[PDB]
């Protein structure tokens, strides 16, 4: 039974987690408990093909090289996310993408451009800028709720079918 | 619980220095949160800063606006993750 490594990455406070949690365990976690490593492991069906995700939630901003360049190296698949009540969040999307190409040496990595927290009123970040970000990469964009689940297992699942057509 | 003392030492209408007591044991890094006083979850911003500050910049703060400050530590123990409580604070109105 095939194997895809996913591995979600992003700045502090966005919702990896609570992305990741949604989808293995169907529910919403509303407390921060800022992450050190977890790591998920699940069998699913997917366009009706049966696989394991093996899925990396990491610790946001990483500081250190060394560990980050472990985890962008076994991925597969990477989650790409910021929250659209946070702009920085967004900037700092190219910094994670750069040292993933960086370690991969490779422009065409899988990967998907997620905009978590879409249930919030006061947003800072607009589709259209997302959209186009997504668009100048050349990857999906999908807008996700962890507390919703709209766009949860889209994100996830879409990220598989990148990887499946690589 | 964990980092102390908790301080707003510098302010501009945008911005914040906050300062903190680190704790006795050793960590990996702090997580700061802000948001406005009594957001909804999810409602707030964060970044991180390493186990050796005691410092940290918050930007791009709305003038006049009451703020929630909240840090975070976290670490490796050979009790296994170190994940205390963290300490907030109201800064502005
Ligand atoms: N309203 C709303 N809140 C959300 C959403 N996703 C996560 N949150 C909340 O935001 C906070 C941060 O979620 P979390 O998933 O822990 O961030 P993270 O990216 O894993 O954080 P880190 O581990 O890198 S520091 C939590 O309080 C969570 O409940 C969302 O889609 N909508
Ligand atoms: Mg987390």
């Amino acid at each position: 039974m095939t194997e895809y490594k996913l591995v979600v990455v992003g700045a502090c406070g966005v919702g990896k987690s609570a992305l990741t949690i949604q989808l293995i365990q169907n529910h919403f976690v509303d407390e921060y408990d800022p992450t050190i490593e977890d790591s998920y492991r699940k069998q699913v069906v997917i366009d009706g093909e049966t696989c394991l995700l093996d899925i990396l939630d990491t610790a946001g901003q990483e500081e250190y090289s060394a560990m980050r360049d472990q985890y962008m190296r076994t991925g597969e698949g990477f989650l790409c996310v910021f929250a659209i009540n946070n702009t920085k969040s967004f900037e700092d999307i190219h910094q994670y993408r750069e040292q993933i190409k960086r370690v991969k040496d490779s422009d065409d990595v899988p990967m998907v451009l997620v905009g978590n927290k879409c249930d919030l009123a006061a947003r800072t970040v607009e589709s259209r800028q997302a959209q186009d970000l997504a668009r100048s990469y050349g990857i999906p964009y999908i807008e996700t709720s962890a507390k919703t689940r709209q766009g949860v297992e889209d994100a996830f699942y879409t990220l598989v079918r990148e990887i499946r057509q690589h | 619980s964990v980092p102390t003392k908790l301080e707003v030492v510098a302010a501009t209408p945008t911005s914040l220095l906050i300062s903190w007591d680190a704790p006795a044991v050793t960590v990996f890094f702090y997580v700061i949160t802000y948001g406005e006083t009594g957001h909804g979850v999810g409602a707030f911003q964060a970044f991180k800063v390493p186990g050796s500050k005691s410092t940290a910049t918050i930007s791009g703060l709305k003038p006049g606006v009451d703020y929630t400050i909240t840090v975070y530590a976290r670490g490796y123990s050979k009790q296994g993750p170190y994940k205390p409580s963290p300490i907030s604070i109201n800064y502005r109105t």
